[PDB]
């Protein structure tokens, strides 16, 4: 920026010495531009009988990357339109017709009527015949990303709950009770206020050990 | 123009430069019509 | 420093420009040499720093009126019936953050020396002067285009708590504007498909309608645009009527003036006013509004 | 064709065209300036005419005041020879603008091919079992194209 | 002359939500009611404080 | 245009820091700060991505005040903020030792009780931190509790 | 031009205004062509 | 230029075609100035 | 003169997916049925409201 206080151009007969890099002595245009100049750029043209320079002094402000065009490839790899962000979808089918694992998606801000599209699911954890294995319900609401922002190459990121699905465990800034409940009822949860763990079945069948009681009960 | 990346190569004709700077002030005002509009 | 303008006829002065001196130039040619002296109003210092912040329980206008008084200037800002409950300005300059969350409102923003002003538009007052084209017009220039007219505007979000989206359908106000043409023949022409305005998150339904009311009332005031050329007069100012004649039918009738250029040289001060909007939105039109 | 020239049907001493809106020629009142027409790949084709107007002594201007260049009606233009004229351009009626000067006042018409119905509006739709050339058929026919 | 118009009444039925449990809900607050062969909104609104 | 054009965008993914867990309006939102954007206030209520969830079920580990998330955006609009997942530093050390042989896995709470996983062993042991447990030992072929 | 945001100030030289207007459609015939360029 | 994309509509004045060539050539200079700024 | 042509008739037989009970299909609900000779597509418009 210092070197961007004075900008100009400076036109006299040619000479072969001044080339970007170099100072010039500028005199006689008053107090406010008088100086030594450091020269940016430089002009020779010559042509009907003479040749002349002009010589530029100053620098431009801005930078390479707030200033030119085309740097990067444009979205989607310029094949579609792309689609930024991360969007909400609803699951229709888990069954994928060429076994990769997909799940079948619908984007409302597309079209909320029709079967929608088929998208990888991530895991916290998985590999060859391993892995942490739980999957949305036909009706359930997801976060979707998109790889190289091309509207077919969605991936299901994660769950959501909301006053339509609620969280089976009350919040509280104490965050004393966690852990997994399903659909038939099974549950295994973790107290820590307590210290205890308690797996329950839907009909009564309870492994739990409480250290608030000192024992183990079967 | 404060800058060289607006000149243009001046080629005159034999048709016997004048006109060559009227077509010089009209490069000039036209470059600075378009500054002025990327102002807030 | 500080510099006031004032002209008129037979020392018959009034002020026409105040503000600041920002630059200086030089020009020096075979047989020429002068000095161009620029300066703007005292706005200029909402468009030079980029700022991070998070606002709480406040209206657009509260917003707004915060953001100007922050740099010392007076204001005058029409109310709004929405409230956030929080909203956040992020790496943007005040004067970019204003205008993207006026112009969801339906607001235009009117600049004069010193004071800035945020108001819905107004087509109901008396016209300043009439204008006649056999008369006392000097240059002319119009256009009518019949692709910028809707058939109507409906705008969509996400509803959290029911699963389904959430839809509203803007209102026609029907504005009155000069011609013979309603803008409800012209948009009929070629596509009758309402035109639908997306988000992906969730809003609130107040904030929907706004927004496809300000884009419809956008559209309307774009229908007929142009520019008339006059002996200059120290009242038309943005955000004035004028009452043009003598045109012909499709162009003749009471303007709202959005532009005006003052031009003093020669023996001679005259006009250039500007009327009718550019349907383009702040978002839409201008560069580096982000890194 | 190795002649020396370019071949016409006609002496090119003559230069004739029609201009027909809705069906039928323009009164010949109406005196046409001029007249340009363009097309290019994968962009949409269109013209502009040029026609004299406006009078400061009347205050008015009764071409612009006229039902024939008013925005949507159907337009053709023809040119050629010595009235050996051939078909140019088709289209519609989308604009109309005024310009005044101290010693000039005109009148411009500018038209657009039918295509223009495919620039208006933002869509969003799912596609299923096609081939490109499948999808580009349905997005045309849409507009009656 | 000619009579004018009469608006009609209607009784609503209210559900809370989950997590509050005493609410105020204000007077004049407008409901939504449908559609007319104009296309237009119909609008109810709240006679009293409950 | 970015975020609809209705206010600035935000683009990539940013971190954040835990304010407030108790949401005013029922949507099981949580509070949290963008150190970026403004260090010192109370932030934003975001949306929580779980591995697990629907209707009275799933799998639930909220963060405590003042831990580190990753936090994504909608439509990259500042106020649709949702928290990814949570993050280790050395300023919060992960409780399992780092190895390329990857042996150990499991979960362990703030109170200390463990399910711990060994592959290398096959072992399976549950355990309170006052010494109440439960093992399943290939290595030793035999039961615990 | 239907805007104002295009007009240049006017500068004459004392050489002794029929280049003011020349210089004027100049600046006219250039801005029509850029728009041109932006139509689908 | 080598595009017909930037030709502009000829129409002359009854002034009683020597100022359409000189508009034309200015055109010309200018989009071939515009063209080079883009150049890295 | 010559005589014209008489469309055919068919039965479908539908199966609801897992998450609905009841449902129901209107009149003039478009059916897809491959393509002719030409390229062009068959439809089948159902019959009555089930």
């Amino acid at each position: 920026q210092q070197l961007a206080k004075t900008r100009g151009r400076i036109k006299f007969q040619g000479i072969p010495t001044v080339k970007p890099g170099v100072n010039l002595l500028l005199e006689g245009v008053g107090d406010r531009f008088n100086g030594k100049v450091f020269i940016t750029g430089v002009n020779h043209q010559i042509s009907e009988g003479n040749w002349t320079v002009d010589a530029q002094f100053g620098l431009n402000p801005e930078w390479f990357s707030e200033s030119e065009s085309n740097i990067h490839t444009p979205p989607a790899a310029g094949l579609t339109a792309a689609i930024s962000g991360l969007h909400v979808g609803l699951v229709t089918d888990l069954e994928d017709p060429d076994g990769e694992d997909r799940i079948k998606v619908k984007i409302p801000i597309i079209n909320n009527e029709e079967e929608g599209v088929w998208c990888r699911q991530a895991f916290p954890d998985a590999g060859n015949e391993r892995g942490i294995t739980f999957r949305p319900e036909i009706e359930d609401e997801v976060i979707v990303g998109f790889i190289n922002e091309d509207p077919n190459d969605a991936v299901v990121l994660g769950m959501l709950h909301s006053s339509a699905n609620p969280n089976p465990i009350e919040a509280s800034n104490d965050n004393h009770e966690k852990g997994i409940q399903t659909r038939s009822g099974i549950k295994m949860i973790f107290n820590d206020e307590k210290s205890i763990l308690q797996i329950e079945t839907p009909t009564g069948n309870l492994v739990t050990l409480d250290d608030d009681a000192g024992s183990i009960t079967i | 123009p404060i800058e060289i990346k607006e000149l243009h190569i001046k080629i005159t004709v034999d048709d016997s430069e004048d006109k060559q700077q009227l077509v010089a002030q009209c490069v000039e005002q036209v470059l600075d019509v378009l500054k002025s509009q990327k102002e807030r | 420093k500080e510099i006031e303008i004032t002209v008129g006829y037979h020392s018959d002065d009034e002020t026409i420009f105040k503000g600041v001196v920002i630059r200086q130039n030089l020009k020096i040619r075979n047989n020429q040499s002068i000095l161009i002296v620029e300066s703007r109003d005292m706005a200029v210092k909402m468009t030079l720093r980029r700022k991070s912040k998070y606002f709480y329980e406040l209206s657009d206008s509260d917003i707004l009126e915060e953001l100007i008084s922050n740099h010392g200037l007076e204001a005058d800002v029409a109310s709004t019936e929405n409230q956030h409950t929080e909203l956040v300005q992020y790496d943007v300059t005040d004067w970019d953050f204003m205008m993207l969350r006026l112009q969801a409102n339906g607001l235009l923003c009117l600049v004069d020396d010193g004071k800035v002003s945020i108001q819905k538009p107004d087509l109901s007052s008396e016209a300043l002067e009439t204008v006649t084209f056999g008369a006392t017009i000097l240059e002319f220039d119009a256009e009518m285009d019949a692709r910028n007219q809707l058939p109507k505007v409906v705008s969509q979000a996400w509803n959290m708590s029911d699963q389904e989206l959430l839809e509203k359908e803007g209102v026609d106000p029907s504005l009155e504007t000069n011609g013979n043409i309603s803008s409800s023949d012209l948009a009929s022409l070629f596509d009758q498909e309402e035109e639908v305005l997306r988000h992906g998150g969730s809003k609130k339904d107040g904030s929907l309608q706004e927004w496809a009311n300000a884009k419809w009332t956008f559209q309307q005031l774009a229908k007929t645009r142009g520019r008339i050329k006059f002996q200059g007069i120290p009242t038309v100012k943005p955000g004035v009527n004028l009452l043009l004649e003598g045109v012909g039918d499709r162009f003749n009738g009471k303007v709202f003036i959005t532009g005006v250029n003052h031009q003093i040289s020669e023996g001679n001060w005259t006009v250039d006013a500007q009327f009718g909007l550019n349907p383009e939105w702040f978002s839409e039109s201008e560069s580096n509004i982000h890194t | 064709n190795n002649s020396g020239t370019i071949e016409t049907s006609q002496s090119v001493d003559r230069v004739t065209h029609k201009i027909l809106i809705d069906g039928s020629e323009i009164p010949g009142t109406y005196q046409v300036k001029s007249i340009q027409v363009t097309k290019e790949v994968n962009r949409i084709p269109t013209a502009r005419l040029v026609i004299l107007d406006g009078d400061a002594a009347e205050r008015d201007f009764k071409v612009s005041n006229s039902d024939h260049f008013v925005p949507g009606k159907e337009i053709e233009i023809t040119v050629g020879y010595h009235s050996d004229d051939e078909t140019i351009f088709k289209g519609v009626v989308i604009r109309q603008n005024l310009k005044i000067r101290n010693n000039q006042s005109i009148l411009i018409v500018e038209s657009r091919d039918m295509a223009v119905k495919m620039t208006l509006r933002r869509k969003s739709k799912y596609f299923y079992e096609l081939s490109d050339s499948d999808i580009l058929e349905e997005l045309i026919s849409n507009h009656g194209l | 002359e000619k009579q004018a118009l009469s608006p009609d009444h209607v009784f609503l039925i209210f559900e809370l939500a989950k997590n509050v449990s005493q609410e105020k809900l204000d007077e004049g607050t407008e409901v939504d009611g449908g559609k007319d062969d104009t296309g237009k909104k119909n609008t109810y609104l709240t006679s009293f404080e409950t």
